[PDB]
Formats: structure tokens, C-alpha cells, sequence
């Protein structure tokens, strides 16, 4: 089972509902996972990365804090 | 005897003004945790994810996603529409520049 | 006080600050000036964030500033969102923003 | 025991601003993470961009100089000027000071 | 009756020119004078490298050759084929240009 | 008289070739230079800044390839 | 005797070595840190000069100019990614125009 | 009237990867000067991701690793692969040569 199915059409819809989006096409769940599934695919890959580096089995939050930092999406609240 | 029915459109205008007046998660936590694991195997198996980190990533994700929505609106009003759609999407993340 | 912080008048770390430039792999030398420059600076920056979250928290009936409280007072405050457009500010949110041709008549 | 290695933040200075700003009102950890990545993204871009004006210069010395132009170049308009009316404000306070 | 051509097929050849060539495609003289006087608002006598307006330049043109190539993407998905203050308005919008 | 208008209709019109425009609506000239004019004032901005910190009166090459760096516009071929 | 040579490297072991104490990017510098930095930039200079040494090639000339540059880039995947953000100077734009502004039954 | 001061660059190297590359190919001087930033530009980056790298191991030292890490991080796949292929060879050649 490919867990990105887990990802819910009523998740999605919620989200686009928080950008003030009204109508939806139904071809979009397939498509906005596909781009959820990029996004995450390369900030995994820059945090799993980092962490590599640091020789451990465990992905901080830190690991992710940098790949986030790298990837022009700057975060807050996890240790800046 | 009436059955009171809301006109297609004004419980998606409701949930609009909800979730913009909110802050909490909107993906169900479970599936995505599972799912970053699926990911992360492809690059290192046997990994172990501190609960925060986790967060950090869905965090990261629903912000992300949340302007993706913002800016694919703007694309569908446009195009003189209200329904979003895959070429409203794909527009957006090509100026914003993310696939050549 | 005795501290270099107390000397400039400032609640931020001068003496933090100073020793960060150093260990930080910014340049060979470090001038007494620069810390106590940057020192007030970020302080000067929290207490703007600050003073505008404090009032964004008196918006909500709480004594007590979280998350939302600053996307708000940042959003709102063109300089600031500016400053942090590239910033994820977690349990933030968005803000209350609905198109007028999505409105009802 | 005795453990967690001793981890440095400035969430004592924030509250100290906090209470001077507003006495009457506190902040969330949560909250408190924010703040506190807010203060170490500015000092890393205001670190970064004076490294390099001493750089391109040549200079090996980072001054109070160097901050005020690398202010001027990250902050916008009304935010840049109080920035360095503060910090040239504390510079001659504690040159004062000795 | 003298030749003419039909009302969009020079503008099919103009694109197949300037996307051939690399020249500047403003005026050189203009760009500059034009620069200067942005300039001496934030100090008045400077100087300047020939080197460096003609790195402004290239830039200037590079953006907004890739602002209309943007630009017309917003066009097209309007199902339009004219650029409009929208589209640029909308192509800076979704590049954080704007806001 | 104040350069701006300079930028030409033909001149904007040419540019919008290079970038694949086959129809202009007549609008875009004025907006095209508020455009502009904006992007220059800031890329301006600072290299001037850079110019007024190494203690000068003439800009540089670099003044201006450093500042096209911080606006994110990295420019090769002009020193650097 | 000189270190580009024990390592093989047509770039500067030695400068760039120099250039990464002298940057202020760490405190001290490893003796492989200069060895492997020179070595990569020596294949993504190696990399770009094939690709535009052949569109010089294929613009029938000898040597290689802003355009044969801009080309071999922009006209790669990866590199192209990888200066995604870069301006070449004097290198133009691929030819391209979006095919709903092409001729009606050609 | 006196010498021009020195200006480094790259150029000679770029010429002598340019002559294995391709014998018959030269290079127009606009060309080297992109050349040259295209090299400057990418030392800038792989350096800046190894000196973070480094800073957040809190270690003193880019050794060999640090770049080879920033390397994966900056650089697309296929890129990438060769580019940690030949710096590998690269050091492993140094060593054994002493
Ligand atoms: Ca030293
Ligand atoms: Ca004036
Ligand atoms: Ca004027």
C-alpha cells in the first residue's frame, strides 16, 4: 500500500480551503500528490543527508531545519 | 415541511473562513509520518525520526502546499474561473520555478 | 553592572554576540563596536515583533503570545513580511484572505 | 545524569524586551521558537553579509562599519533606518561607558 | 495591389530574430542616462564603471526577457495570446516580486 | 527630460520578442517601465551602498555583480 | 615535486587550498578538502566545455562564446538546474515559441 | 608608468581542460570571463555548504568529507556522481603519491 494514498482527499481539500480556494477538480488530488510527493522527496534527501554526515541513524529536526534553509522555505519554531 | 439544503458553494466558503481563522494540522498525522519513513527509505533504510523532526517536515509541507493553493487560485481566477485544476498547478510552480 | 550589555544600555548579549562572530567563520578579526551594533539591532527587531504579537495577543482576549499571534502581527506589517517572505512561521497558519469573485453578491 | 549537554538560547532576552514592550503579557515555547529562530536567521544573515563587505574590501576586520551597511542591505526602508539609529545609539552609549 | 503580410507573421519573424542574436536590446545612451539618474537619488556625483552599467544592463534585459516568457504563459493560460498588466501583475505575484 | 520614456515602446516591444510575446497590449509600455524602474532602484540601491562603504565616488562592475547576488540575480561575466 | 600533479589535477591544489584558509570558512583545512574542491571543479569546467565546444562545432566556428555557453546549458537538464539562477551575459534565450502562436495547419 | 596589479583567475586551467576536452576549440575572452565566475561561483557555494557543515558538527576542520557532502547537496544526480567519482579519485592519487 503506498501510503502517499493516506494523504486523504478531505486533507487536501482542507488545505486548499486555507489558500481561499472554493471549487476543486477531482484530477487535482492525483496531481497535488505528486507535487506533495516531490516536495518531501527532495528535503528528505537534504536531511537524510545532513544527517549522513553526522554519522547517526536519527533524522533531527535540525537535519530538517537545514535542508528546509537550503531549500528556500526558511522555518521557525524548530530551532532556527 | 422543508428540507433546508445548502446551495453548491457556501459550505466551501465556511470551511475557507474556518481553517484561514485556524493554526492545527490538516493532514492526519499517522498517514504522514508513515509516508516520510516510505520516502526516506529510498535514500537510507533501518532510519529513526525524532517526533519533532517529523513535524518539522509537515510543517514544511502544509505551508508549502497552502501558498501552492494560494498562488493556483489566482491562476484559475485568471482564467476567468472558480474551479482549480492540475493546469492551474503546474502554472504556478513553472513561474514560481520548480520544472523547466 | 559590570557587563558590556549594561554598559551600552542593552538587554541583548553583547559579550554572546561578540564571541559567535569569532567561532562563526565570518572574518579573521572582530571590532568591540560590531557585537554592540548587532546586539541592538536584534533587539531592536524583537521589541518591534514583540511590541506588534503583544498587541495581536490583546486582540484575543490572552495574556500569553503563541504562534499566531506573530503570523499575524508579521503578515500585516508589509516591512516585516518582507523581511520574512521566505519564512515558514509553524502553527501560524495564513491570513484571513478570500477572494472577491469566489464572494456571493 | 546532569545531561542535555547545556543548550544556548536568548529566550531570557526576549522575555526581558517582552516586559519592557508589554509588561503585561507572556509568550508560549512555542512561540518562544519562533522568536528564537527569528533572532539566529537575522544574526546569520547580518554575520554573512558583513563577512563579506570585509571581504570585498579586503579588511580582516569586522567593525561596527560593516553591520551598519550590511543593515542597511537586508532590512526595508523604516525598518533599516531605526535599526541603525539604535545601534549607533548603543555604540555611543558605551563608548561613554569606556 | 501592393503586398502586405497578415497581422501577426512579422511578429512570428521579430521573435525568430532577437532569439537567434545576444545584442542589447535597448538603447545604450538612454539605459544610461536613465541609470545615473536613478542613482544620483541615492548619492549625488557618483561616478560610474562603463563595465558596470553595461552589467546592469544585461541583467535589466535578462529579467524582463524572462518576465515576458513568463508574462506569456499567463497569457496563454487566460486562452489569450495579447500580454496584459494582469499578466505581468500576476507573473510577479506568484514570483513573490509582488505581493 | 527625466530618461524613463527612453526605454522605448519599440525598444520594450523588442524585448518582449526575445521573450516569446506575439501581441502587446498597449498598457504594458507604461507598465513595463514602473517595471523597470523599480527593479533598477533596488539593484541600484545596493550597489551604490557597496560603492559608499569601500569609501568611493565611482560604482564598480562588482558593486553592482555583488548587489545582483543579494537580489538573487547572479550575473556571470563581469568580474567575481 | 607540486601537489596538482600528485593528485593529477590540471586545477591549483595549492591556490585553492590557499583560497579556503583565506575565505573564512573554517578554522583549519584538511589536505584532501583542496585535493577533491579543485578535482570537482575541474569536471563541472570539464562538463560545460564539451557541451560548448560542440555548439560552437554545431554553429560551424572554433571558438566558444556566451551563446555556445548559454546552449550547452540551458539545453542540459541537469546543469541547467544547477545555474538556475545564473544570468549568462551575452547568451541570450533558447529558440522557442509556444506552439498556440504557430501556423494553423502547420 | 608602472605594472597593472595582479588579478588572479582560472583561465590558464580552463584553457588546459578545454585543449583535453576539445584540441580544436578555443574560447572568446567574454566566454573565459563567465568561465571564470561559473568556477567562483561554485567554489563559493560547495565551501559555504562545507563550512555550515562543519559549524553544525561543531567541527574545527573542512576535511575531505565536508566537501564530498556538500558535493550530493548542491550538485543534480548524474553531475553529482561523476563529480564525487573524480574528487574520490582525486585525494586517493594525492595519498598514494605522499
Ligand atoms: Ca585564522
Ligand atoms: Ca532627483
Ligand atoms: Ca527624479
Amino acid at each position: 500500500r503506498d501510503n502517499i494514498q493516506g494523504i486523504t482527499k478531505p486533507a487536501i481539500r482542507r488545505l486548499a480551503r486555507r489558500g481561499g480556494v472554493k471549487r476543486i477538480s477531482g484530477l487535482i488530488y492525483e496531481e497535488t500528490r505528486g507535487v506533495l510527493k516531490v516536495f518531501l522527496e527532495n528535503v528528505i534527501r537534504d536531511a537524510v543527508t545532513y544527517t549522513e554526515h553526522a554519522k547517526r541513524k536519527t533524522v533531527t529536526a535540525m537535519d530538517v531545519v537545514y535542508a528546509l534553509k537550503r531549500q528556500g522555505r526558511t522555518l521557525y519554531g524548530f530551532g532556527g | 415541511k422543508k428540507p433546508h439544503r445548502y446551495r453548491p458553494g457556501t459550505v466551501a466558503l465556511r470551511e475557507i473562513r474556518r481553517y484561514q481563522k485556524s493554526t492545527e494540522l490538516l493532514i492526519r498525522k499517522l498517514p504522514f509520518q508513515r509516508l516520510v519513513r516510505e520516502i526516506a527509505q529510498d535514500f537510507k533504510t533501518d532510519l529513526r525520526f525524532q517526533s519533532s523532526a517529523v513535524m518539522a517536515l509537515q510543517e514544511a509541507c502544509e505551508a508549502y502546499l497552502v501558498g501552492l493553493f494560494e498562488d493556483t487560485n489566482l491562476c484559475a481566477i485568471h482564467a476567468k474561473r472558480v474551479t482549480i485544476m492540475p493546469k492551474d498547478i503546474q502554472l504556478a510552480r513553472r513561474i514560481r520555478g520548480e520544472r523547466a | 553592572a559590570k557587563t558590556r550589555s549594561s554598559r551600552a544600555g542593552l538587554q541583548f548579549p553583547v559579550g554572546r554576540v561578540h564571541r559567535l562572530l569569532r567561532k562563526g567563520n565570518y572574518s579573521e578579526r572582530v571590532g568591540a563596536g560590531a557585537p554592540v551594533y548587532l546586539a541592538a539591532v536584534l533587539e531592536y527587531l524583537t521589541a518591534e515583533i514583540l511590541e506588534l504579537a503583544g498587541n495581536a495577543a490583546r486582540d484575543n482576549k490572552k495574556t500569553r503570545i503563541i504562534p499566531r499571534h506573530l503570523q499575524l502581527a508579521i503578515r500585516n506589517d508589509e516591512e516585516l513580511n518582507k523581511l520574512l517572505g521566505r519564512v515558514t512561521i509553524a502553527q501560524g497558519g495564513v491570513l484571513p484572505n478570500i477572494q472577491a469573485v469566489l464572494l456571493p453578491k | 545524569k546532569r545531561k542535555r549537554s547545556r543548550k544556548e538560547s536568548y529566550s531570557i532576552y526576549v522575555y526581558k524586551v517582552l516586559k519592557q514592550v508589554h509588561p503585561d503579557t507572556g509568550i508560549s515555547s512555542k512561540a518562544m521558537g519562533i522568536m528564537n529562530s527569528f533572532v539566529n536567521d537575522i544574526f546569520e544573515r547580518i554575520a554573512g553579509e558583513a563577512s563579506r563587505l570585509a571581504h570585498y574590501n579586503k579588511r580582516s576586520t569586522i567593525t561596527s562599519r560593516e553591520i551598519q551597511t550590511a543593515v542597511r542591505l537586508l532590512l526595508p526602508g523604516e525598518l533599516a533606518k531605526h535599526a541603525v539609529s539604535e545601534g549607533t545609539k548603543a555604540v555611543t552609549k558605551y563608548t561613554s561607558a569606556k
